[PDB]
């Protein structure tokens, strides 16, 4: 009607003043500005460990906040905690539901959530009197499949769902503490903020979305790519984000210029991004693709530096261990790589 | 030597204990069949499972017919992007998609005159041709035949068939749509579908369930042993 | 007399 | 005193050996050569069978370097192998090289009962075809040893090749100089049992045994192995059936000669047949290669 | 969790006796088991060793030929069967649970004992004091020394604190030298480098009264100290 | 109605467009910065020794 068309536009004058404001911000781009500065050398990664055992596609593995341990899901229904120093198998989890599509390590290293097309997210309790590990809260009210999990503490977990939404929850009583609505497609991955205090959100809208895990609301939203945005990471200062889309490409927003600072694409490369994980200093980005292989970005000069070619199927999984000393990679192939640098 | 402490080679142990139990679980898994379910809303899907035997995520239903075990995955209450998930669904032996004989005459909810035996077409036409199910066999069953038999003396095929030229009969009629839906497939060489038309009594088509994932099941051992 | 085709 | 020639064979059958023994050259290397390098381009298709597939290529590669050279020169243009030496390796390589082909034959065949009867029981893996190459190439060599010792070159003067040049060099032989002859009957028989028997007997028994199930285009499976059961039998036959012809019945001189410079080449054409035929039927009726 | 062992009494010396230890509570199965003695007013003895799965067992010498160390994992049972009991025998064997992983924690869990009486190169721990006085409120550290040093390549000190209560069986305090094992307050602390190594309990209060146990576990003959009391 | 979601649609673009913004120039120093004063301690970036490499084979 009249009311519904003049709020479609305001809503068009909104965005273009947005858009206006974007642009005047912007002067000067970051490859620009980074282009007196030494490249990288050749990032050459050997495999220095293989981890076998897993009997099906891998699809989530997170590092524990120690740098030793980490935790793998491969929908053959075992969620496998593993010692990546020695390879061994420190737990063996068996899932109720074996399409668990993403899983995650509690910072404190007591619990390991996991969840999938059950639309559940599953907390399991590592800590227990009686030796073996235990669904310590089954967490439900997403109408879509579970896609991503993150623990801020071991009483707080935010999920994103294939039902366009967020949701914060309170283990203890396993209720939705907050919802975060504003997605109009699936919501593919999350990545925390150091401080916990801020999230980002990639969907299938081609958008990413910061949201307060306090207040609940939206505070900003990025626009940029050409199809679903499938990863999503913080950069390590806190300010920035790197997002791996179906597009082919990567980018990298930043937070307080609301806007695009570089992509990360070549024409050799026509697949899409699965996952996307920062350096410890933040100045590689790894991007894993459908190509089989994890190719390693210069993350200020939009130049590949590397690649990271080990998996005879797609690269699903990425993660770099809270001290930057090594990178693991997962895959459809159902094994997991640790690759390292050398002197 | 060993370089190894006392708790070190212990931990050892129980990761090859570990080791031997996923060996265990994964031969266990791999002896059994997994089918993926699929179809309309009202198609008859529900009936079906019925048949063979609180959150609108994923229903798993295992039986067991002739030392057989079957792992059937009911998915239709997934209501997000099926191209975001469907390839979890990459190893399944065979995809079960029902149909309903009786919507050539029912339009759809929206009633924008996409007819649901057209909207089963269409989803048909993208999980045949799907990227991820190229060497999967289709169980196709043709659901409520009777009272689609009872139907087809009132409202011929032209509706929803501008181009049908046979007589309002049933099994002429029956045998056209089923041609129409074979006729999707753009891989009769990779894939095979096994169509059936469900019976009132449960065994026929468990029956012929058993039998097609049995012959697909042949098939794939051809397919490892050069043969075929 | 021992003179024979070679084997195989 | 014996005055023959070099040449053998006059010039339009020598001729058409020669062209015959061409055309499975060209096929054997043209067909291998393509199948080893479609199973190497593949990483992810590295399964156990095609490592199989891998190792016949190289068994059939190995016989279209040494077997049809140095047995077509035996007996069509030169009627000696020269050296010492080099009759003892000659035979060593050829004899290594049939052995691994007829018993990766059996191993296919294996691999592909196991693959049809037990899909997931007797689960085959990268160890298996280690553990089954391993033993088939050890076979292969410890089969032979016995007749590796006994491949002497005798001295066979007085007898002469004088051609249009007039070549001077003293014949030789190359027979099995065992301790005693009845050594070489008793050889013979145990390598027809190990050859022509065994794995004969395995082949046809698995092979019936898999058709039967199939029989319960599943039809097309069963002709195909049925067609490789007898290709395997037919081809190979006249070269074991007249080996063994002059070895225990030992004929007459006139027969002798005649199997000597006639039946002998064309049964060892039929034997390397098989190594050029092994890619066309192993190849591209597998399908996985033709799909890859 | 719970032990309970049965099958103590008066037994004559060259005789036999079966040992059996009931677990409840826990995952059995998954934990390795061993068997601890200790003789009248001595200190522990580690007798043998059972791995999860039974793949591995270990004897103490003293005991070699002689016990021999089983279990089923069904029906949750520990056995020990001896054989030739000598006098030197007479003790009260516990039932000691201790499951191996990255971070685990050991010899966490104690059965309660039961009590035999038979009627007529191994790293050495050294806990020079045999009896302190101590008073509420004050501090008190316990000193240990081992013959080899405790500090594995992986970086791993292997040496375990114990607590017995009078009365009662021991308990776990701190596993690997620094760890504070779960249900033990935060005024246990450990320390020590690779040989000498000592445990501060600040601001001690009652129920802390009784004998203090070093073990090390780096090597299988695993060797507990004399025991340092702490008397009010 | 949609006109419900019409105005939370205007409301979230109200409350985005009042943010403010920096330069796009200061965003990219303050990375090259925080990038730059980090480095030494990348080990993926700068690699280490075998000897205080954990993961050596």
């Amino acid at each position: 009607q009249s009311e519904l068309d003049q709020l479609r536009q305001e809503a068009e004058q909104l965005k273009n003043q947005i858009r206006d404001a974007r642009k005047a911000c912007a002067d000067a781009t970051l490859s620009q500005i980074t282009n007196n500065i030494d490249p990288v050398g050749r990032i050459q990664m050997r495999t220095r460990r293989t981890l076998r055992g897993h009997l099906a596609k891998i699809y989530a593995m997170h590092w524990g906040t120690d740098s030793r341990l980490l935790v793998s899901a491969s929908q053959d229904g075992k969620l496998i905690i593993w010692d990546s120093y020695t390879t061994n198998k420190v737990h063996a989890i068996p899932l109720r539901s074996s399409w668990v599509m993403t899983c995650a390590y509690a910072p404190s290293g007591n619990y390991v959530a996991c969840g999938g097309l059950d639309n559940i997210c599953s907390i399991y309790n590592l800590k227990t009197r009686e030796g073996n590990v235990r669904v310590s809260r089954e967490l439900a009210g997403h109408t879509g499949y579970l896609s991503c999990c993150r623990f801020l503490d071991d009483n707080q977990i935010v999920t994103s769902s294939g039902d366009t939404t967020c949701a914060l929850w309170d283990i203890e009583t396993g209720q939705q503490t907050t919802t975060f609505t504003g997605h109009t497609g699936d919501v593919m991955s999350l990545s925390l903020a150091p401080d916990t205090r801020l999230f980002v959100s990639g969907a299938c809208d081609a958008s990413a979305k910061l949201w307060d895990v306090r207040e609940g609301m939206c505070r900003q939203t990025f626009t940029g790519h050409e199809s679903d945005i499938n990863a999503i990471c913080f950069f390590p200062n806190g300010n920035a984000f790197a997002t791996g889309s179906d597009d082919a490409t990567c980018r990298l927003f930043d937070l307080r210029a609301d806007q695009e600072l570089m992509t990360y694409s070549h024409d050799n490369i026509i697949c899409g991004i699965t996952s996307v994980s920062f350096s410890k200093s933040g100045r590689l980005l790894l991007a894993g693709y459908d190509d089989f292989n994890c190719n390693v970005w210069d993350a200020l000069k939009a130049d590949r530096a590397g690649v990271l070619a080990g998996h005879d199927n797609r690269v699903s999984c990425l993660g770099v261990t809270d001290d930057g000393m090594a990178v693991a990679t997962g895959s459809w192939d159902s094994f997991l790589k640790i690759w390292n640098g050398s002197s | 030597g060993c370089t190894l402490s006392a708790e070190d080679k212990a931990a050892v142990e129980r990761s090859k204990m570990i080791d031997r139990n996923l060996r265990e679980d994964g031969e266990k898994a791999a002896r059994e069949v997994k089918l993926l379910l699929l179809g309309a809303g009202e198609s008859g899907k529900s009936t079906i499972v019925k048949q063979m035997k609180k959150t609108t995520g994923i229903v798993e239903t295992h039986f067991t017919f002739k030392d057989l075990h079957f792992k059937m995955f009911d998915v239709g209450a997934q209501r997000s992007e099926r191209k975001k998930w469907i390839h979890c669904f990459e190893g399944v032996t065979a995809i079960i998609f029902c149909v309903a004989l009786s919507d050539y005459d029912l339009v759809l909810a929206e009633d924008e005159e996409m007819n649901r035996m057209h909207e089963s077409m269409k989803l048909f036409d993208s999980i045949c041709n799907n990227k991820w199910f190229t060497d999967t066999s289709i169980i196709l069953f043709l659901n409520k035949k009777d009272l689609f038999e009872e139907k087809i003396k009132k409202s011929p095929l032209t509706i929803c068939y501008p181009e049908y030229a046979g007589s309002n009969t049933y099994e002429e009629a029956a045998a056209y749509i089923q041609c129409q839906f074979e006729d999707l497939n753009k891989r009769k060489d990779t894939k095979e579908i096994y169509t059936h038309f469900t019976c009132s009594t449960d065994t026929k088509n468990v029956q012929f369930v058993f039998d097609a994932v049995t012959d697909v099941i042949i098939k794939n051992n051809l397919k490892d042993c050069g043969l075929f | 007399v021992p003179n024979l085709p070679q084997r195989f | 005193l014996t005055f023959s020639s070099y040449y053998q064979h006059t010039s339009p059958v020598a001729a058409m050996f020669i062209v015959a023994y061409a055309l499975i050259f060209l096929l054997c290397m043209v067909g291998n050569t393509l199948v080893c390098f479609i199973v190497l381009k593949n990483r992810h298709m590295h399964t156990v069978t095609n490592m199989f597939i891998l190792n016949l290529a190289v068994s059939d590669l190995l016989v279209g370097i040494f077997c049809m050279p140095t047995t077509l020169v035996d007996n069509l243009i030169t009627g000696w192998p020269f050296d010492n030496a080099t009759c003892k390796m000659s035979g060593l390589v050829q004899g290594m090289s049939v052995s691994a082909s007829v018993f990766t034959l059996v191993a296919i065949a294996v691999e592909r009962f196991r693959c049809i009867v037990h899909p997931f029981r007797e689960k085959l893996t990268l160890r298996k075809a280690l553990v089954t190459i391993a033993v088939i190439w050890a076979l292969a060599l410890l089969i032979m040893c016995p007749s590796a010792v006994t491949l002497t070159v005798t001295r066979e003067e007085h007898h002469f090749m004088v051609d249009a040049r007039n070549r001077s060099y003293p014949l030789y032989s190359c027979w099995e100089a065992w301790p005693e002859k009845g050594m070489r009957r008793v050889y013979t028989t145990v390598l027809f049992s190990h050859i022509y028997l065994a794995p004969l007997a395995l082949i046809v028994v698995m092979y019936a045994r898999i058709a039967r199930k199939l029989c319960q285009r599943r039809a097309r499976v069963v002709h195909m192995l049925v067609m490789v059961a007898l290709f395997f039998t037919l081809s190979w036959l006249p070269l074991w059936a007249l080996l063994l012809l002059i070895d225990y019945g030992q004929l007459s001189a006139p027969q002798l000669h005649l199997v000597t410079v006639y039946a002998f080449p064309f049964a060892h054409w039929l034997a390397f047949f098989n190594s050029s035929a092994n890619p066309i039927i192993y190849g591209y009726f597998n399908e996985n290669f033709r799909r890859g | 969790v719970q032990l309970v062992e049965s099958g103590g009494g008066l037994v004559q010396p060259g005789g036999s006796r079966k040992l059996s230890c009931s677990a409840s509570g826990f995952a059995f199965s998954s934990f390795g088991m061993h068997w601890v003695r200790q003789a009248p007013e001595k200190g522990l003895e580690w007798v043998a060793y059972i791995s999860s799965g039974s793949g591995t067992i270990y004897y103490a010498d003293t005991v070699k030929g002689r016990f021999t160390i089983s279990r089923d994992d069904p029906k949750n049972t520990l056995f020990l069967q001896m054989t030739s009991l000598r006098s030197e025998d007479t003790a009260m064997y516990y039932c000691v649970r201790s499951i191996y992983y990255y971070g685990s924690s050991p010899f966490d869990f104690w059965g309660q004992g039961t009590t035999l009486t038979v009627s007529a190169a191994d790293i050495v721990m050294t806990q020079a004091t045999s009896s302190v006085p101590v008073t509420p409120g004050e501090s008190v550290s316990i000193s240990c020394r081992s013959s080899k040093s405790l500090l594995h390549s992986n970086g791993n000190t292997y040496l375990y604190w114990f607590l017995q209560r009078p009365g009662q069986s021991p308990q776990l305090l701190i596993y690997r030298m620094s760890n504070l094992a779960s249900g033990v307050p935060d005024r246990f602390s450990g320390s020590g480098s690779g040989t000498a190594f000592t445990l501060t309990i600040s601001r001690l209060e009652a129920e802390d009264v009784g004998v203090y146990y070093c073990m090390q576990h780096l090597e299988y003959p695993l060797t507990f100290g004399a025991g340092t009391k702490l008397e009010l | 109605a949609s006109i419900a979601q019409a105005r939370k649609l205007v409301e979230q673009l109200k409350m985005e467009a009042n943010i403010d913004r920096i330069k796009v120039s200061k965003a990219a120093a303050d990375l090259m910065a925080y990038c730059e004063a980090h480095a030494k301690e990348d080990p993926l970036l700068t690699p280490v020794p075998a000897s205080e490499n954990p993961f050596r084979e």
